[PDB]
């Protein structure tokens, strides 16, 4: 079911020769289809095999890794691309695993705020410590969770953006969702932020619960 | 100027039954294979059935077989795929799709088939055993002193649509609405944040709408430093 795609969140900018790969499901040289997802739209077809042949998008099969190099990028393009395969077997149709291209820019760092749970909550029955890494680029962002210095696994959620349209980066939504018992048991509460763009692991925090 | 329009999807508990419908347009359906296509919330895509709706042919992916039947109507033009005894994993959002042809094709050359040439634009089928909840709003109130940043959190609805704007509509640079994640609970939870200048806390007020159709609820907190 999974074909591996060998490229998977890679970036670039326009004007730029990318190439994206994709492993094979049987032996046999069989078709190939590539689409084009934009958020949130219907995917759309590109290329097929055999005879593959605007100018930019091109198809290529090298032995059991086809390949899908696009040589004249332009910003209409910039999104998710699926391989897909029609196997000869189970009359069964199986996909890539999906590559996303988004826009290359320069290192931005993100801004870190730290928010406690508003009482207006706890009184409810429970704490939800939030965390945000605000507008960066690289996309690739560690945030571990310390409760009393001890960093807890297992109950952080995370939610990212897509791209926004005048920066094109990102924002993170670290969400501890803590019982109200289990928060008022500990005092100092951090966030710490590891990323790409600053050169030490930057940490938000404060001090309440007991 | 052909187009294919899916039908079918929404709301239903795990265990129920929910069948989809796709009717086609401008071409000739019967000399064109018809497959449902599915993807999970920012998940990939993954096939589900395909049929050949001249000779009757069905063909199933082996993570729904048992489940799911997909069937067509040659007189109506329209496609089903009846989904029963439906799993809590099979949320997606379901697409309808065409290839080319050829009964030679279908038995001896099916690899060297086709792409997918139209696509329609899609039905959302979600599963859960959760009544539909209006979302309780939290502030987020920043404490600190340049330019700060504040927000509202959004948790324990279901079903998915809500929107949130803030001072109805006013404020839109800087408005950083996260995408919704479904807790443990079942039920969805989302928080919105917004920059600001540090002179704006005493001076401006803050307030963010949160709407949420499903439960004809509209919910208003002020966010405030504390």
């Amino acid at each position: 079911i999974q074909m591996t795609q060998s490229p998977s969140s890679l970036s670039a900018s326009v004007g730029d020769r990318v190439t994206i790969t994709c492993r094979a499901s049987q032996s046999v040289s069989s078709a190939v289809a590539w689409y084009q997802q934009k958020p949130g739209k219907a995917p759309k077809l590109l290329i097929y095999s055999a005879s593959d042949l605007p100018s930019r998008f091109s198809g290529s099969r090298s032995g059991t890794d086809f390949t899908l190099t696009i040589s004249s990028l332009q910003p209409e393009d910039f999104a998710t691309y699926y391989c897909q395969q029609y196997v000869s077997g189970g009359w069964l149709i199986t996909f890539g695993q999906g590559t996303k291209v988004e826009i290359k820019r320069t290192v931005a760092a993100p801004s870190v705020f730290i928010f406690p749970p508003s009482d207006e909550q706890l009184k409810s029955g429970t704490a939800s410590v939030v965390c945000l890494l605000n507008n960066f680029y690289p996309r690739e962002a560690k945030v571990s969770w310390y409760v009393d210095n001890a960093l807890q696994s297992g109950n952080s959620q995370e939610s990212v953006t897509e791209q926004d349209s005048k920066d094109s980066t990102y924002s993170l939504s670290s969400t501890l969702t803590l019982s109200k018992a289990d928060y008022e048991k500990h005092k100092v509460y951090a966030c710490e932020v590891t990323h790409a763009g600053l050169s030490s692991p930057v940490t938000k925090s404060f001090n309440r619960g007991e | 100027e052909v187009q294919l329009v899916e039908s079918g999807g929404g709301l239903v508990q795990p265990g129920g039954s929910l069948r989809l419908s796709c009717a086609a347009s401008g071409f000739d359906s019967g000399a064109y294979l018809r497959h449902w296509v599915r993807q999970a919330p920012g998940k990939g895509l993954e096939w589900v059935a395909s049929i050949y709706p001249s000779y009757g042919y069905t063909s199933y992916a082996d993570s729904v077989k048992g489940r799911f039947t997909i069937s067509a109507d040659t007189s109506k033009n329209t496609a089903y795929l009846q989904m029963n005894s439906l799993r809590a994993e099979d949320t997606a959002v379901y697409y309808c799709a065409r290839s080319a042809a050829s009964y030679y094709g279908y038995w001896h050359w099916y690899h060297f088939s086709p792409g997918m040439d139209y696509w329609g634009q899609g039905t959302l089928v979600t599963v859960s055993s959760a009544s539909t909840k209006g979302p309780s709003v939290f502030p987020l109130a920043p404490s600190s002193k340049g330019t700060a940043a504040l927000g509202c959190l959004v948790k324990d609805y279901f079903p998915e649509p809500v929107t949130v704007s803030w001072n109805s509509g006013a404020l839109t640079s800087g408005v950083h609405t996260f995408p919704a994640v479904l807790q443990s609970s079942g039920l969805y939870s989302l928080s919105s944040v917004v920059t600001v200048p540090s002179s704006s806390l005493g001076t401006q007020t803050y307030i963010c709408n949160v709407n949420h159709k499903p439960s004809n609820t509209k919910v208003d907190k002020k966010v405030e430093p504390k």
